[PDB]
């Protein structure tokens, strides 16, 4: 199956019913609204991942004027088949001699099920118990290749001896959302000369599974090429010969071919160096050190907005895409989609998917922005100072610190969010204060409930004193 | 112009998914379609493959949610949220056999203090009357919950039955009055919508597919 | 003679922790804007299921074993329309190497062997060889079908092997999470560890409380009846008597050897109903003590009652045992001296 | 045959400081919602097993620590007359799982209990061994067999037989898993107490003192509800599979050191020695406690003795007859269905002859 020919796509339309399987023209080339369609919203940031890939290398923009004109008005069919024509070699699923993100003539004892694709289906061991079985008994075309590309990119990886993706492991992926799938692929899509000022000498621009990786090699990370990098394959992976006519088990839809396993071997290379990729965010920290974002903890998602939205040269670097849209749309609100795993090895043990909205002044006032995330983080540890005094001393006996910050979380849930999204950044003092005050008394009130069934006892309530003491002087720091 | 029928939904704990193929089981702020779904279907005697009935009534109900806070002795009780730490021993290790593992774990959220009151009503397309839904309410052939079995009801589910043009105008003969409401029906004055993953997909078992809310806000 | 089967009980636990969560912290949950002290459903019921108890007079029930050929005749005209009798009658002989009624879960399972067996003839597999892969599934319905009241009532266990989606079975009994009807003082233990070779110190913490808690918990006859394979309400009523019995002095078994609140309820109120409901409201304003929290706790039960029930509509036969001597209930609700008598009454459905 | 066995006290201090926390307070607990005086179980069980009571009637205790040098010593020196040097340290080693040098300190993981039996057992194990030049993890493979063989040996370390042990390293992981026997609670109060302070000064014999801030120790006197119960079966189990006979004899043993044994702390400096004014012994298919006789507090008349008493009884009464409950019960009071017993001894006998004598 061929990815830029066949229809694989799963949509619907943006306010219409029911699902129907597209191709890649019927998404460029028409003024039809569409918005994804599966059953989990991973594979849908995936194969949006994937779409965005593919519109990169093969139609970048010329200069923010033709970027804008064609994502007001289609292409023609023809300057589809145009721009398409010389890399449709690329994209075949089961091919002869470069099957799409695999490698072929792989040695393996056991065939493994396809649900080792799908990112906590399996891989804990609990996961027998919470889930339905069969998910991975017969995929789609593309339900397969989207899993595949999404192993490769943002799932954790199998583990012992297959590297992760050249983000890392289970990094978070930022992508502009317009208002459907065509515009929001487009708005992802970097610029002919921004592409090029985002890489700088015989620089190797195959695919993976055109020209593979010799193993054990030692990459120079500045001498991959996008189209080689975009696609990166870093598993040795081999669909096996597919079925017959029947149910995507994850899709729920029919199609002609589905894949009922594949073929995987412990594969290992290293790639020096930080690869640019342009959609995730890139924390520095010079003790230099260059990581790209991940979900580390359990905490709400307004946590991670500086990291997301906000250049800051220690300091840090938003994805390519939210900044290339930061400069030719410096007068439109953003709507960005932002998602990724929480992983023990190869468990997942938190999936996260998010859709952060903020008004117009997003671009320039970042300061703000920052100003409200760490004040958040700010009153939230001011909590967790005091209940740790309380636990501990300088003893209550007993930790109550964390169900209080889960608490606190989960009121910010409703607090936070709402400021970003509906602030006036040009004046926003008063907002803010007012976020401070309310979070203020939710951490008085949060104290007192949590160390409250100790206090009958006189022993706990000097300790208890104590620690109200550490919470009042953060607190009271906490006001300019 | 249009008969409603009015369920109240409250209890100590309940407990409403949201996306989850992990241990960790989430809970939303109210009640989920594939929640209510599965409650009216449990009133019902639906088994779990009997997927014509469980179309019927899908394609044939909709619902609107409202949230009511809880006053006593008058002072004001938000919803507050509640975390399980949850094990099983003897949990099984595969699909098919006998072996398990010794001890595994879940975190099961649930929600504290939480009161809903609900209006469904009859679709254009519908397969089933109202009163038989009424008359299952009042009668239910398998176990009601809220959510998870360990979550009875401290209220009957049935509240009432009426007819108004909104769902709005419906829920407004039933106190306590002010709530937020969530409805499937669009409401003239009101452009605000809550992005959800309720509507499940009969036709694949455990799936859920999005939808979207209506807010009418208090 | 209504479906529903309501049981509330109040206990009160002397000192002691009964249920802790990863931090070993006392397990928590906040009702009426205040905290109370729970136990969790999950852990209730293991001490029921486990207990020995339960084994005796569920584990060793009479109707606890399912033959597979008094069940050939409706079997086979409950799977006519998916497969032949050969196909069937086949399977069935593997399985075990009159009745008109079968319990669901049994028909799904038995559904997905035959498949199976069919699956296996169309490639003309060998019998021996087909036996062969499917051991382990053989072995466990085998188990299962010994177990017929066991899964009748709890549900199937966390190993089971049940395979279809009607071996997903509930269990007949649906179990509350136990909250405590106040307040709650907790006590914090400072415990240290002496080292008989050098006495000349390292304190350790467990945190404890003791606490009068509400049990609830409802039995759906009818679910009951059906997966016993069409048993009478008799006999349903005879199991929801064992439940009662359980429910009023199974106890859970953390950390009892160091704290033992060996308690049994003071208060067990049966009440029958069409809509199974709890009585949690009752404590939704949370009780103050006075002489003891068991008392006013009582009296709230029953005052809730009397304010509550008909309006919601709890009209259906009700009896109450109590040890302690507060302001009775309504005229309706009628007393019970002993618990046995309570059982009795419930045995035969309220009269 | 009646398999558990729940022992009853009620006993009342005099002003005392039988147990206290890390601020030296009186431990408490709340009940009833008002605040009893606890003596913990902990602090019971050790009162009762280094009792001189426990050394003649039922023989040496438990050696728990965590200095693997020190026990090493000790070990030497007590079966140096029956096994060789290294037989000893070998078996230390193997079920400590921590390496035997001649190093003056050796830390366990945690502090263990040791049953000196026990060890003498497995060095006999560990000697055939030896002379078979057989591997660790044989020995292990042949001593898994016979479980019983080695828990016949807690008659000469009763007290783990009745309270338990968890093992964590070593072979003692694997074989060393003993459940408890002995459930025991919190001693509590069965009355409200608001407790004492007494405020002292230690008068200097070289210096006049003038002022001075006097040290504090909080004291009060109280009337205890004990509770304990055995499982005569696990007791069984844990002996080795001894009779029905020999349970009931320990089972005695706890009974008497439950009415008659203080724990010993401040006891030189405030003499709480008194015996218990009501013990009361019933024989159950179930376990339970009469805590719930006292969840409203007793208050005082004419003391809080006797209406604890009588509340005790009040309660029996009640649940007795709610809840159906004929086994063998006998009642031994100071105080002018239970069969009632003039002395401790009748008592004792009668729960040694199964509760029909």
């Amino acid at each position: 199956m061929n990815l830029l020919i066949d229809n694989w796509i799963p949509v619907r339309p943006r306010n219409g019913g029911k699902v129907q399987i597209i191709n890649l023209q019927s998404l460029y080339c028409s003024r039809d609204q569409w918005r994804l369609s599966l059953p989990r919203d991973d594979m849908e940031l995936a194969a949006l991942a994937l779409l965005v890939c593919i519109g990169q290398i093969i139609a970048p923009a010329k200069d923010d004027v033709e970027f804008r004109h064609r994502i007001m008005n289609p292409l023609t069919e023809d300057e589809f088949q145009q721009l398409i024509a010389p890399w449709i070699d690329m994209f075949y699923l089961n091919h002869a001699e470069h099957p799409f993100m695999q490698t072929k003539g792989v040695k393996a004892n056991d065939v493994t099920p396809m649900e080792k694709l799908l990112a906590g289906v399996s891989g804990a061991t609990n996961c027998a118990f919470v889930n339905q079985p069969g998910q991975g008994e017969a995929l789609c075309g593309g339900c397969t290749a989207i899993a595949l590309f999404n192993q490769a990119n943002q799932a954790p990886g199998f583990g012992g001896g297959f590297k992760s993706g050249l983000r890392g492991g289970t990094p978070v992926t930022t992508f502009v959302r317009g208002i459907d799938l065509r515009s929001t692929v487009l708005l992802n899509v970097l610029t002919l000369p921004r592409l090029q000022k985002q890489f700088p000498s015989h620089t190797e621009n195959q695919p993976t599974w055109i020209k593979p990786i010799k193993s054990n090699e030692s990459i120079p990370a500045s001498s991959i090429g996008f189209v080689r990098g975009l696609f990166w394959q870093p598993a040795h992976i081999e669909l096996c010969d597919p079925i017959g006519i029947g149910k995507c088990s994850c899709c729920g839809q029919e199609s002609n071919l589905r894949y009922t396993g594949f073929l995987k071997e412990k594969f290992t290379f290293t790639v020096n160096g930080l690869w640019p990729h342009p959609h995730s965010p890139c924390l520095v920290t010079v003790k230099v050190e260059e990581k790209f974002l991940a979900f580390t903890t359990s905490a709400p998602s307004w946590t991670q907005i500086s990291r997301v939205v906000v250049d800051k040269i220690n300091g840090n670097r938003v994805a390519a895409v939210v900044n290339q849209f930061r400069n030719i749309a410096p007068q439109s609100p953003l709507e960005l989609i932002m998602g990724g795993y929480r992983n023990n090895q190869a468990s997942i043990l938190e999936r996260r998917h998010d859709v952060l909205m903020f008004n117009q002044g997003w671009q320039q006032y970042g300061n703000v922005i920052n100003e409200i995330v760490t004040v958040g983080l700010g009153y939230k540890t001011a909590l967790r100072k005091a209940l740790y005094t309380f636990a501990e001393g300088f003893g209550a006996g007993v930790s109550v610190h964390e169900t209080a910050e889960r608490h606190f979380y989960r009121q910010s849930e409703l607090l936070i969010p709402d400021v970003l999204a509906n602030v006036n950044f040009s004046q926003a003092d008063e907002v803010i204060a007012d976020l401070r005050d309310k979070l203020h008394q939710l951490c008085e009130m949060l104290f007192n409930q949590s160390v409250a069934p100790y206090a009958h006892h006189p022993k706990l309530i000097s300790t208890l004193a104590l620690a109200r003491a550490t919470l009042y002087k953060h607190l009271r720091e906490l006001k300019p | 112009m249009r008969s409603y029928l009015i369920l109240r939904l409250a209890g100590p704990m309940q407990a409403w998914g949201q996306p989850t193929f992990e241990g960790t089981r989430p809970t939303g702020r109210f009640p989920t379609r594939s929640g209510l779904l599965g409650l009216l279907g449990a009133c019902l005697g639906i088994q779990r493959d009997d997927t014509s009935s469980l179309q019927a009534l899908s394609e044939s109900v909709q619902f609107a949610v409202r949230c009511d806070e809880l006053i006593l002795d008058d002072r004001r009780v938000s919803v507050t949220g509640l975390r399980d730490y949850h094990t099983v021993l003897g949990a099984r290790e595969d699909y098919r056999g006998l072996k398990s593992h010794e001890t595994i774990q879940t975190w099961r959220e649930y929600l504290c203090d939480a009161s809903f009151t609900v209006a469904l009503w009859l679709t254009p397309h519908a397969t089933m009357v109202i009163s038989e839904l009424e008359k299952a309410v009042l009668k239910p052939r398998y176990t009601p919950y809220l959510g998870r079995r360990s979550c009875p009801l401290t209220h009957p589910l049935f509240l009432g039955t009426c007819q108004a043009s909104d769902p709005q105008k419906a829920l407004l003969n039933y106190e306590p009055v002010g709530g937020d409401i969530y409805s499937e029906e669009s409401v003239t004055g009101h452009h605000l919508k809550f992005t959800a993953r309720d509507e499940p997909m009969i036709t694949l078992p455990r799936q859920f597919a999005s939808r979207e809310w209506y807010v009418i806000k208090g | 003679m209504s479906n529903f089967i309501n049981i509330h009980v109040l206990i009160s636990h002397s000192p002691s922790c009964l249920n802790r969560d990863d931090m070993n912290m006392q397990k928590d949950a906040i009702f009426g804007g205040k905290r109370r002290v729970r136990i969790s459903s999950q852990s209730l019921k293991r001490a029921m299921r486990k207990s020995g108890y339960y084994a005796q007079n569920i584990g060793e029930s009479s109707l606890r074993t399912i033959h597979l050929a008094q069940l050939r005749d409706v079997l086979r005209q409950k799977l006519g329309e998916r497969f032949d009798q050969k196909i069937i009658d086949k399977t069935l002989a593997l399985l075990s190497g009159s009745a008109d009624a079968v319990t669901p879960w049994v028909v799904g399972e038995i559904a997905w062997f035959c498949e199976q067996v069919a699956k296996a003839e169309a490639d003309n597999l060998d019998d021996k060889k087909l036996l062969k892969v499917l051991k382990e599934d053989i072995a466990a319905i085998r188990v299962n079908l010994q177990q017929g009241v066991d899964i009748a009532l709890s549900g199937r266990m966390a190993t089971s092997g049940m395979m279809t989606e009607l071996g997903k079975v509930d269990g007949a009994m649906s179990i509350a999470h136990a909250i405590t009807t106040h307040q709650v003082d907790s006590d914090i233990d400072w415990f240290t560890a002496v080292d008989d070779l050098q006495e000349q110190a390292h304190l350790g913490t467990q945190e404890f409380s003791s606490g009068v808690f509400y049990r609830y918990a409802n039995i759906n006859l009818a679910q009951l009846q059906e997966n016993l394979g069409g048993a009478s309400r008799e006999q349903a009523l005879e199991i929801a008597t064992h439940v009662v019995h359980m429910l009023a002095t199974e106890v859970p078994g953390a950390k009892q050897r160091t704290y033992a609140a060996f308690n049994p309820a003071d208060m067990v109120m049966v009440n029958f109903s069409d809509m199974p409901l709890s009585m949690a409201n009752a404590f939704e304003k949370a009780v103050k003590a006075k002489d003891g929290f068991l008392q006013p706790s009582i009296q709230a039960f029953n005052q809730y009652w009397d304010r509550v029930a008909n309006g919601y509509g709890l009209n259906g036969a009700a009896a109450q045992f109590s040890l302690s001597d507060v302001d009775p209930i309504t005229a309706q609700v009628k007393q019970m001296p002993t618990l046995e008598q309570l059982k009795s009454w419930v045995r035969n459905n309220g009269e």
